[PDB]
């Protein structure tokens, strides 16, 4: 799929210059709040939901993230908790649990959430 | 009624509160299964109607001794826990 991304973001930024030679502007300082006005006069849809009104993006807002290649192409995972099905999550335990470890040996309402 | 009166069942309220020596006497009568008894025998009971009481009670007995052996047993390990988020 990445390979979509690629291909997605080099379009994208053709279409980028494509859209301000015809609406007219400084392709260098146009911005995503400029892409908007730019649609919105171009294609407007009255519509009552706002994600089904035209849209174009950079792809990685557009679409979502991917899980990366999880293993080398002799077949063999790089990360050591691959087979626990949760790699992330459980990543993020044992480097949770390593610091309060090394916390304990070393140790001898700001609307925050 | 050949025995003496007043000996037997008799609780002497202590400070004048009844209600306190009443509960007293009542778990003097529970605690021997005299409560139980007059109870049983405000009707009659046919004898294998009983012994299935018997069997019954006995069983439940049983269980609820072991249960309870092994819930207190395991009590040491309702203690907050070491490993946690491993
Ligand atoms: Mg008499
Ligand atoms: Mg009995």
């Amino acid at each position: 799929t990445v390979d979509f991304i690629k291909k997605q973001i080099e379009e994208f930024n053709i279409g980028k210059r494509h859209l301000a030679n015809m609406m007219g502007e400084d392709p260098e300082t146009f911005t995503q709040e400029d892409i908007d006005r730019a649609i919105a006069y171009l294609f407007p849809s009255g519509l009552f939901e706002k994600r089904a009104r035209p849209i174009m993006k950079h792809p990685e807002e557009i679409f979502p993230k991917q899980r990366a290649i999880q293993w080398g192409e002799d077949g063999r995972p790089f990360h050591f908790l691959f087979y626990t099905g949760k790699q992330s999550y459980y990543s993020l335990m044992h480097d949770t649990y390593g610091k309060l470890l090394d916390v304990e040996k070393h140790h001898n309402p700001i609307g925050s959430r | 009624a050949n025995h003496l009166k007043f000996i037997a069942r008799t609780v002497m309220v202590q400070e004048g509160n009844v209600e306190g020596a009443y509960r007293t006497l009542n778990r003097i009568l529970t605690m021997d299964g005299l409560i139980e008894d007059i109870k049983r025998r405000r009707y009659y009971e046919k004898p294998c109607r009983r012994r299935q009481r018997e069997s019954y009670e006995t069983c439940r007995r049983i269980y609820n001794m072991e249960m309870a052996r092994k819930i207190n047993f395991l009590m040491r390990k309702n203690r907050a826990d070491p490993w946690q988020g491993c």
